């Protein structure tokens, strides 16, 4: 359609979109201390909808038919155990 | 320079407007079956080519599942994104 | 024939001490993609360190230093040459991906479940992979007779995500206090877990059997709905039995459990009073429901028995009012009851055999009391009735990962596509919470 | 050659969308390299266009040739009639 001429200034600034575009210096390993910080976030369950529109207390799974069910089979009493329950069992 | 792009996104992620197009674009694929589609598609492909090997299958599929997307969705999430550049490019 | 590993983690996994090294990473990587808010997930996981762009494909963080590389403009690979750092996670779903293979590595355990990469060996050594045939927990329940009001119930708890989880995390045989399959409900519903995912003229019938021993025990109809409220109710008191401190619990909190039923299947209903005049909220009461049931007659479509469910009814100076009736909080798993059996006063039974359009995604948004965003459940489970109220048979049909739907049928299992379970006439649908914008 | 709203936008949208499709055969590929690992000799599930033959490519068994030995009384029971048989032997 119409050809760009630039980004408007004033978003230039209030943004600071100014960026030397050699390579970047960032970590993502820097990212450690806020991540702990931070509440269990969902790719794409809003926690802020969650808490409105769902119970505060409510089990969520993201996405659970992603992938098979993830266990293990005890080779003692043939029980499947969930991957989070296994080092528990093995007593 | 052609840094544009990257700027424009930037802007689009912090001013929280990324997140919106992103999430739309999923809720319409998702709700539209394409998401269920592409995984088909993959599956079928994994069985044609004999090959799980990622960058072979990803070589077939990708192509196709982007002309998959709906007339309806491609539309309206361009003219949603324009918009929002609307707001903060000067053109000429 | 045979699929191979990756020979280049294959080497380094040879250095006990690189092996862990590997492990932590992936193990801090995946921690930090499930702890960022979005924000900061585009800007410090997804933003090319090389272009700057975001979402240029795939963004791989690199297992050996910090930075994040495109797919789209092959920069992670550059980054593998240039430096020779080989291996990156991908920041949209935690996998590992080997570039000089040009694959990913999706086929060793101990990656997939680093998690207990501390545990290794004892896992290893103590418990094994799942059987080919039991790995999606696929098995047939003889109708033992007219038990299928049963079965088919069980084919979709046995089938739903959530208790799956529960059941497999051990948390009801740890805490159980009667200990007893043919007592407890609850440790009956372990029993077919553990018969059909793991291992225990007719097969893996035991924990179903149990189940119908138990049952007697209260005591023994006809309504697969009424046995879906039955069990969930002996679940939950089960939970209440094994507390230490029931009654105090419920004094705290009371009217919230922690049960798995009341985390999972539990919503509310607001019903409302509404000054036309300015709209003015006057009156509000919240009801807890375990699941919702539809009024079908003279509709063709799921979202039009919604709309019904959700209609309205019947300043200067807000009492002389507008009644509805809308939902004040949903459930992980919403369960919808398409009312199906009249029973009239003459003693008479009706079967409504109505076709209703339900989707394979469900979006709530327009039910919810309040703009409400996209709230949209995926379609998991199906329970149809053929034949006569009393008369009559139930058939399940489940979705599992992948996108298969399997239909149970007394002891037939079979495959069935999506199009052909879309034609069901449905009694019950079983529907899992997937995306909330 | 020439950078518009319309080319940006466009810019924007696949990227959006080659990272999703990116993402689901990533995870394609990498449940069915483990599937086939873990199960060289693997089969899929039989499916049956006629309706007639179950995941293991078998009919139907007759429910009621099949018994269950009672734990209850120490009898075989037709299959068929265990729920029955229940009310009246555990009763006892
Ligand atoms: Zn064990
Ligand atoms: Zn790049
Ligand atoms: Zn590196
Ligand atoms: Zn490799
Ligand atoms: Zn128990
Ligand atoms: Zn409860
Ligand atoms: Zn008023
Ligand atoms: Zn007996």
């Amino acid at each position: 359609d119409a050809e760009i001429k630039g980004i408007k200034p004033k978003v230039i600034e209030e943004y600071s979109l100014s960026q030397g575009s050699g390579p970047s210096n960032d970590s993502w390993k820097s990212l450690m201390s806020s991540a702990k910080d931070t509440p269990l976030q969902y790719d794409h369950m809003n926690r802020e909808s969650l808490k409105k529109y769902f119970n505060p207390n409510a089990q969520l799974i993201e996405d659970p038919l992603d992938k098979p069910i993830q266990y293990r089979v005890c080779e003692k009493c043939g029980k499947p155990l969930a991957l989070t329950a296994i080092v528990d069992h093995l007593e | 320079t052609a840094q544009l792009k990257s700027q424009i996104q930037q802007y689009l992620v912090e001013s929280g407007n990324y997140e919106l197009i992103s999430n739309e674009l999923k809720a319409r694929l998702l709700q539209e079956g394409w998401v269920d589609k592409v995984k088909d598609l993959t599956k079928s492909e994994m069985n044609i080519n004999e090959s799980t090997n990622f960058t072979q299958i990803l070589s077939t599929v990708e192509p196709k599942a982007l002309e998959m997307v709906s007339d309806s969705t491609r539309e309206t999430v361009l003219k949603q994104i324009r918009e929002f550049l609307e707001e903060i490019v000067d053109t000429q | 024939a045979a699929m191979s590993i990756c020979p280049h983690i294959q080497q380094v996994f040879q250095n006990e001490k690189s092996k862990d090294g590997v492990l932590k990473t992936c193990n801090a990587a995946r921690y930090i993609l499930n702890h960022s808010v979005p924000k900061e997930k585009f800007l410090n996981t997804m933003k090319c360190g090389t272009c700057h762009e975001i979402n240029s494909g795939a963004t791989f963080m690199c297992l050996q230093c910090g930075f994040c590389g495109c797919w789209n403009h092959s920069h992670f690979l550059s980054h593998s040459k240039q430096i020779g750092h080989i291996f990156g996670i991908n920041s949209n779903n935690g996998l590992l991906f080997c570039f000089k293979c040009e694959d990913y590595i999706g086929n060793i355990d101990l990656i997939n479940d680093a998690i207990l990469a501390k545990y290794w060996d004892d896992v290893c050594t103590k418990t094994m992979v799942p059987s080919m045939e039991r790995r999606d927990g696929l098995s047939g329940l003889i109708n033992m007779g007219n038990t299928c009001f049963m079965s088919s119930i069980l084919q979709c708890l046995i089938h739903n995500p959530y208790f799956i989880r529960h059941s497999m995390s051990q948390i009801h045989s740890n805490n159980c206090k009667v200990r007893s399959p043919d007592k407890c409900f609850s440790c009956a519903l372990d029993k077919i877990v553990h018969e059909l995912y793991g291992a225990l003229s007719t097969n893996r019938q035991t924990g179903f059997i149990y189940l119908l021993t138990c049952a007697w025990k209260i005591n023994q109809q006809q309504d697969a709905h009424e046995f879906w409220q039955f069990i969930i109710n002996q679940i939950h008191q089960s939970y209440v039995l094994d507390l230490p401190n029931a009654k105090e619990v419920s004094r705290a909190n009371n009217k919230q459990c922690e049960c798995i039923v009341h985390t999972v299947f539990e919503g509310s209903l607001e019903s409302s009073i509404v000054c036309p005049g300015c709209q003015n909220n006057s009156k509000t009461t919240i009801d807890p429901f375990l699941d919702l049931s539809l009024d079908i007659k003279d509709k063709k479509k799921l979202y039009e028995c919604l709309d019904s469910f959700h209609k309205k009814e019947q300043c200067g100076e807000c009492n002389s009012a507008i009644k509805q009736l809308g939902i004040h909080k949903l459930p992980s798993v919403l369960v919808l009851q398409l009312k199906r059996f009249e029973h009239l006063l003459n003693g008479s039974n009706r079967k409504l055999d109505d076709f209703i359009e339900f989707p394979t995604y469900l979006n709530m948004k327009n039910y919810c009391s309040t703009k409400v965003p996209d709230i949209i459940y995926e379609l998991i489970g199906i329970v149809s009735h053929k034949g006569t109220v009393n008369e009559g048979h139930y058939i399940a049909f489940c979705k599992i990962s992948g996108g298969q739907w399997f239909k149970f049928n007394d002891s037939m299992v079979s495959s069935i596509s999506q199009e052909e379970v879309l034609k069901e006439q449905a009694y019950l649908l079983f529907y899992t919470i997937r995306q909330v914008n | 050659e020439t950078i518009t709203i319309d080319s940006i936008s466009n810019g924007i949208l696949n990227n959006l969308l080659t990272t999703l499709i990116q993402d689901i055969v990533a995870r394609e590929t990498t449940q069915q390299q483990l599937l086939k690992t873990r199960y060289p000799d693997l089969r899929s599930y039989y499916f049956d266009p006629n309706g007639s033959l179950d995941i293991n490519g078998l009919q139907k068994q007759q429910e009621s040739s099949q018994y269950i030995h009672c734990e209850n009384c120490g009898r075989d029971v037709s299959a068929n009639r265990l729920a029955a048989h229940l009310q009246r032997c555990l009763s006892r």
